RNA sequence: GCUUGACGAUCAUAGAGCGUUGGAACCACCUGAUCCCUUCCCGAACUCAGAAGUGAAACGACGCAUCGCCGAUGGUAGUGUGGGGUCUCCCCAUGUGAGAGUAGGUCAUCGUCAAGC
RNA sequence: UCCUAAAGAGUAACGGAGGAGUACGAAGGUGCGCUCAGACCGGUCGGAAAUCGGUCGCAGAGUAUAAAGGCAAAAGCGCG
């Protein structure tokens, strides 16, 4: 995981469309805690690596601006809605302690055998996925592993049954709700 | 409370219309042991004159009679006229002009200064 | 078919299918989907030939979510009939698609199967529509 | 105001004024 | 079942902008119910029309709780 | 005189007793509210005069009447417009009052229990409804009528009704 | 500047919620209703005569961003004039540039007197 | 009165939707007062619902008469 950007000293709209089809770039921010926002030309081949990736969406990544080096954390993707391909970046400078809420995959690791599945009419039905974060830059999840290989049928799975290892919190249950996981029903 | 908020829900209607026509207000202001009141210049935020039951010439404790608030208002139109003020309105407000309220009202008109 | 059950008025104007599509081009549900890349509009019994194209391709499980719903009534006039003796009376039911737009979503089911199970539902639609992933 | 009626000749009499008119003055309770 | 029937459009709005110089008794705004107020020096009307009483500029501003808009004149 | 009975034995028993810091904690009944209801029999035009006038001698008080604010037409219509008797009770006709409940008016009830402990509101207020206007002194059998359905409405200073419970067990009749 | 009252200035970055805390000056509940006065019934409210008690309630201050409310930068939508194209829709040159969302903010700031330091 | 009507006025169609050809001597003036709907808990013959008490409200009620624009100095409600 590593990134090398440059300056972008040209803003507008007609300035940030010329980027796009002469040299094939992407327009971007470093945006941070302590410092100013600043502006950053990338390119359509690099980040089309780094999005290909699984969990480079919850992962530090370093980026070269200039010889400038940055620990960069990158939360939000616009993107070309028509076509599909990437536009501007938005991503996020990490100061070494400071909050840093993120979203973070899941995997449902073990449902090849269930008890809903075996026995009983199999379907198992994932509902939601990217559950977000709230951690420390200092531990990263890259995932979280869910286990339905021991719930029967008719029951489902709320956000306190999976659990959020080794210091880290669940913004869901900051608030009044807990939202439902996954499902194992019968099919029809 | 619920008593307090009532009567300035009951005193905004005249004190709105003494701000437009711009006309020099005396106020007053009730409580259970002593009677205020205040002479407030055309604009909502100046103070010419104001007499009470707490000045230091006048406290001895019979502070909540009638025959006591007859003397705050009697003493009150000899400041507003050593401060050249006449042409005044009476904001009562919200307070049922009958007893402690009217008998200080009747002290001004006596003193000299006119409505 | 697909249509309201009651409606605060009975007749709409004919309006104008501009823009992207920003919201509504993202996968939501299913980990599979067909999006649109091609501006029309369909006509709500398209819709019943495209679901039951896909609902017996799989026939053991899965799950659908159709995420377009007709709600524009249109009019037609009858035949040999002058013009301006009013508005003709509505006969069916209209979606107006912009590029972009999630026509159709499925999940549970295997990369491939759906993949030839939505080259079945694209020869009922007039549209344009390829083929995306869940991220 | 005026135009309520008392009878307070029997109202501030004796709650125990016998259990002939009252009929019970010795006790309150039936049970 | 036939509708054509619409009105002759009262010729309603906003006269006398926001730097303006008005005489004693002009109209500043044609109401329909006080999308306006009654500022400092101007009039309030039968049917909610506001007119000068005294010359200068008119204002428009925004006042107080509510966020209602007061139209008054300014000797300026 | 119940109020010479409270400030003596049960003001200064309660403030010990539910763990009270002062004297202006403690509960006290704050008013008294009856509404006979002459629902029944609408258009009547008969009734209430004879309601008014039943209620009349059991408080020593003149009454007022309730009218309606809506045509609830599966119930009746608005054209019988009066439709409720109501008297509130303040401090100097209520330890009056209330010395009749739970004294005389127990036994020309022919009960079992005087009150139900379990109809409570959840701020601390009682409600009891009685069925005859036969619980009541100075008061004719042969020229009264018969239909006269009754309510007794309590209000207190409780912050939850286990304070109106150690309140009405003082003077107790359940 | 600190204390309490009155009247304003500005209308949520000033709100709500939770917590905490104040007296014998102020204020509030309070005590009575004979005497003013009052209630489509009721001293509840309104009013009068007062200083047994209390700071409970209420009311101010003091804390908490949990809800709310404000809100960047960058990009994007749209659009004036001049030209284009495959012309029920878009693109180029040029001027203009949101809304939504993100980083984060916010437990206000003042003025006039009267009684306190 | 609303929409077509292009954020000043204006602006067509055998274009899409609705109303009027009146009431009122108080339904006008004024002074003085006072707040809605709805939910919910408790309460006798009513009960999904009548009258009463309570909390929650934060105009979702109301406006003689259509819809639009408004209304806490309430333009809404009561009294002399
Ligand atoms: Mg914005
Ligand atoms: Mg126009
Ligand atoms: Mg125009
Ligand atoms: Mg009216
Ligand atoms: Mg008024």
């Amino acid at each position: 995981f590593i990134v090398n950007a440059q300056v972008r000293s040209d803003l507008g709209k007609g300035a940030s469309r010329r980027l796009r089809r002469n040299a094939g770039l992407v327009p971007a921010v470093v945006y941070g805690g302590d410092k100013e926002p600043q502006s950053v030309t990338l390119e359509l081949r690099e980040i089309a690596k780094l999005l290909e990736n699984e969990a480079a969406f919850s992962h530090v990544i370093a980026l070269n601006v200039g010889g400038v080096k940055e620990t960069v954390l990158i939360k939000a993707l616009q993107r070309h809605p028509a076509k599909g391909f990437v536009m501007h970046a938005d991503f996020l400078r990490v100061v070494a302690d400071h909050k840093l809420t993120a979203h973070v995959p899941l995997h449902f690791i073990n449902e090849e055998v269930a008890v809903g599945v075996k026995q009983a009419g199999g379907e198992i039905s994932h509902t939601i996925s990217e559950v977000e974060v709230s951690c420390l830059p200092k531990d990263l999840p890259e995932f979280i592993e869910v286990d339905m290989a021991k719930v029967e049928l008719g029951q489902i799975v709320h956000l306190s049954d999976l659990k959020a290892p080794k210091g880290v919190e669940l913004v869901q249950l900051a608030h009044g709700n807990d939202l439902a996981v996954a499902n194992i029903h019968a099919s029809r | 409370s619920v008593k307090k908020e009532t009567r300035l829900r009951r005193a905004r209607k005249a004190r709105l219309k003494m701000r437009e026509l711009e006309t020099v207000r005396l106020c007053v202001y009730r409580s259970s042991q002593h009677i205020y009141a205040q002479v407030i210049a055309a604009d909502g935020g100046k103070v010419l004159a104001s007499a009470s039951t707490l000045d230091k010439d006048l406290r001895e404790g019979a502070t909540g009679n009638i025959d006591a608030a007859k003397k705050v208002g009697q003493l009150v139109a000899e400041r507003a006229k050593a401060a050249g003020v006449t042409q005044v309105a009476f904001d009562r407000s919200g307070f049922k002009y009958h007893g402690r309220v009217k008998a200080l009202a009747d002290a001004a008109r006596e003193g000299g200064l006119e409505f | 078919m697909l249509q309201p059950k009651r409606t605060k008025f009975r007749k709409q104007m004919t309006g104008h299918n501009r823009g992207l599509a920003h919201r509504g081009s993202k996968v939501s549900f299913g980990e599979y989907a067909l999006k649109a890349t091609s501006r029309g509009r369909l006509t709500a019994r398209q819709i019943e030939s495209a679901r039951r194209a896909l609902t017996r391709h799989v026939k053991r499980g899965g799950k659908i979510w159709i995420r377009v719903f007709p709600d524009k009534p249109v009019t037609k006039k009858p035949l040999e009939v002058r013009m301006g003796k009013g508005k003709g009376g509505v006969e069916y039911w209209v979606a107006q698609i912009q590029p972009g737009k999630v026509l159709y979503e499925i999940e549970g089911v295997s990369e491939e199967l759906a993949r030839e199970a939505f080259a079945l539902a694209a020869a009922k639609l007039p549209l344009a529509t390829s083929f995306v992933k869940r991220t | 105001k005026a135009d309520i009626h008392p009878t307070y000749e029997a109202i501030e009499a004796t709650c125990s004024c016998g259990n002939v008119i009252k009929t019970r003055s010795t006790l309150c309770k039936p049970i | 079942t036939r509708n054509g029937r619409d009105s002759e459009s009262k010729r309603l709005g906003v006269k006398l902008f926001g730097g303006q110089a008005v005489k004693a008794g002009n109209i500043l705004v044609r109401l329909r119910g006080t999308k306006f107020h009654a500022g400092y020096g101007v009039g309030l009307g039968k049917d909610h029309t506001l007119f000068a009483k005294v010359d200068g500029v008119v204002k428009f501003e925004t006042k107080g709780a509510f966020g209602r808009k007061y139209v008054s004149i300014v000797a300026a | 005189r119940l109020k010479e009975l409270y400030r003596k034995e049960i003001a200064p028993k309660l403030k010990e007793e539910l763990q009270l810091a002062n004297v202006m904690e403690v509960p006290r009944v704050t008013k008294i509210t009856l509404n006979m209801g002459l629902g029944e029999a609408v258009g009547d035009k008969k009734i209430i005069e004879n309601a008014v006038a039943d209620l009349e001698k059991i408080t020593g008080q003149k009454p007022v009447v309730t009218y309606a604010r809506k045509s609830i037409a599966g119930f009746k219509i608005r054209e019988g417009w009066p439709i409720g008797v109501k008297v509130t009770l303040r401090s100097d006709r209520m330890y009056e009052f209330l010395d009749r409940l739970l004294s005389i008016s127990l036994p020309r009830v022919r009960d079992f229990r005087g009150l139900n402990a379990k109809s409570f509101d959840g701020r601390g207020n009682y409600s009891m409804g009685v069925k005859e206007q036969i619980i009541f002194p100075e008061i004719d059998y042969d020229k009264i009528d018969a239909l006269r359905g009754l309510d007794i409405t309590l209000t207190t200073t409780a912050r939850t009704d286990d304070e109106g419970r150690a309140l009405l067990r003082a003077f107790k009749f359940p």
